[PDB]
């Protein structure tokens, strides 16, 4: 199988015909386990910005605004991390994939 | 003030393990990392591992999984690397360094180096 | 391995007369910039033979206390520098780049500072 070294997510990847969701498995601070949507090189998209539908606590991401275009469909580079600290180096890295629609 | 004393050299046979250690002092052990490199002769420098001893987290890089095993002893403030199966690629010398977290885990101060030979 | 963040330093080796300026490089495979605190994480290292490395520069530009200011780190992003104005003896190191925003944490694979 192709290597993916995504380590585990709290959360299961939705990838609808509107947007891309990741629903947690549960509630938690925000603020101590944070994600932020990253380029290719690992640059914070500045033009993305994602939602947080308190109900359910689901995260929304657009397409267009916070993945990037690959000929079979979207990567999806999150990086989750402890704003509370400085310490970059013990954030978790995510690379997620949605195929191309109409 | 803040210093970091590793233990002395080694010299070992191929197969067996080592465990070198890391006294710290002149500041709080429990709130900084505890990182590991590697230096063969001549082949620069290479990351190992980090520690965390308030809470005894572990990061490895994979290309010293199951070859590096860090331990922490706080009534000591001291760090222990354990080095298995020990071949000649072993042998170099290998640095204990303070990653201080006010500064996003900077490795600030170092100890002297432990120089670890392996020859048959 | 694939995806850990590489630094590529240049060049290997240098010879420099004393009192000369002169540049070290320093390319990186991933942005080392966090938005967070505005600072890049990367720092530059000193090695003498014999000694443990030292702590030149810490946020890219930042000097440790009581470094001299004739050390400058600079750059951005993936692209970063380190120079010396005025290179005297005691400046012979080899001297080495490190990331720490990513892991595994990361160094280049050094620059060794000569005289002639």
């Amino acid at each position: 199988l192709p290597q993916s070294e995504n380590p585990a997510f709290p959360g299961t990847l939705i990838c609808d015909k509107d947007e891309v969701r990741i629903e947690f498995s549960s509630r938690f601070d925000m603020e101590k386990w944070n994600p932020s949507v990253v380029d290719t090189l690992g640059s914070e998209i500045l033009s993305c910005t994602y939602a947080l539908d308190l109900e359910r606590f689901v995260l929304k991401f657009p397409y267009e605004t916070c993945t990037i275009k690959v000929v079979g469909g979207y990567q999806v580079n999150i990086r989750v991390g402890d704003t509370t600290t400085d310490v970059r180096y013990k954030d978790d890295m995510y690379h997620f994939f949605c195929p191309a629609i109409q | 003030q803040v210093q970091l004393q590793q233990s002395g050299a080694e010299l070992v046979k191929p197969g067996s393990s080592v465990k070198i250690s890391c006294k710290a002092s002149g500041y709080t052990f429990t709130s900084d990392d505890m990182h590991w490199i590697k230096q063969q002769p001549g082949n620069g420098l290479e990351w190992i591992g980090w520690i965390y001893p308030g809470n005894d987290d572990t990061k490895y890089n994979q290309k010293f999984n199951g070859k590096a095993t860090l331990t922490a002893d706080k009534s000591s403030s001291t760090v222990y690397m354990q080095l298995s199966s020990l071949t000649s690629e072993d042998s170099a010398v290998y640095f204990c360094a303070r990653g201080d977290l006010n500064y996003g885990g900077s490795m600030d101060a170092w100890g002297q180096g432990t120089s670890v030979t392996v020859s048959s | 391995e694939t995806g850990d963040t590489v630094m590529t330093q240049s060049p290997s080796s240098l010879a420099v007369s004393a009192g000369e300026t002169l540049t070290i490089n320093c390319k990186s495979s991933q942005n080392l910039f966090s938005s967070r605190n505005q600072k890049n994480y990367l720092a530059w290292f000193q090695q003498k033979p014999g000694q443990s490395p030292t702590l030149l520069i810490h946020w890219a530009s930042t000097r440790q206390s009581g470094v001299p200011d004739r050390f400058i780190g600079s750059g951005s992003g993936t692209d970063f520098t380190l120079t010396i104005s005025s290179v005297q003896a005691e400046d012979l190191a080899i001297y080495y780049c490190q990331q720490y925003y990513n892991s595994p944490l990361t160094f280049g694979s050094g620059t060794k500072l000569e005289i002639k």
